[PDB]
């Protein structure tokens, strides 16, 4: 997953 | 028995925090933290691997680069090509590119992985303590982790089976005098060191295999  | 806690990043076989970026890479990230950890237990020598490497390189092994993939695919990938070049030789740029793996840069290799049980966070406690960094996917899809900055992460939306982000158990340990209380999987994270603590979360250890990080750990063998 990405950070935001 | 076990050690009542574990902190491998104490013992030399974790290199700084890196930063994934805007790129679906945690399982490139985890995947080098594994095998960093195993090739030091081998050599003594600590040498960051590239991500990039393995982002550019692995979609025969069914990677997706920057869209996403497996932490054993990797290792599978790292086995079949012969090896793995290094951070400095082959930089992380957070993109999909050309495969550029050059024989000559390479600093590791593995002949496969080995898995830890599904769902058994003592079969994963063993490993932690006796082989080194553990490679593990997580369900980090929550406002509570992306926000997370210290103490045990418990979060009650948790799932210990859809998982979507791929981590690095280095240890575990406890908070308090009792060993047995407040136990927490020691995690780093690919966010940066600015993420977190210093990089790092503490997730809820016994409590059911909590946010999935028993669920499919594992680690290449050297
Ligand atoms: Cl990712």
């Amino acid at each position: 997953l990405l950070k935001v | 028995d076990l050690p009542k806690s574990v902190d491998w990043r104490k013992k030399g076989y974790v290199t700084p925090v890196k930063n994934q970026k805007q790129c679906g890479s945690s399982w490139a990230f985890s995947a080098t933290g594994a095998l960093e950890g195993q090739m030091f237990r081998k050599t003594g020598k600590l040498v960051s691997l590239s991500e990039q490497n393995l982002v550019d390189c692995s979609r025969p092994q069914g990677n997706q680069g920057c869209n996403g993939g497996f932490m054993a695919r990797a290792f599978q990938y790292v086995k079949e090509n012969g090896g793995l070049d290094s951070e400095e030789s082959y930089p992380y740029v957070a993109v999909d590119e050309i495969c550029k793996y050059r024989p000559e840069n390479s600093v590791a290799q593995d002949t496969g992985f080995t898995v830890v049980a599904p769902g058994k966070e003592k079969a994963l406690m063993k490993a932690v303590a006796t082989v080194g960094p553990i490679s593990v996917a997580m369900d980090a899809g929550h406002s509570s982790f992306q926000f997370y900055k210290s103490g045990i992460y418990f979060e009650p939306d948790c799932s210990s089976k859809n998982l979507d982000h791929g981590v690095l158990v280095v240890g575990y340990g406890f908070e308090g005098a009792n060993s047995q209380n407040s136990k927490y999987w020691l995690v780093k994270n690919s966010w940066g060191p600015e993420w977190g603590s210093n990089g790092y979360v503490k997730i809820a250890k016994d409590k059911n295999n909590h946010c999935g990080i028993a669920t499919a750990a594992s680690y290449p063998n050297v």
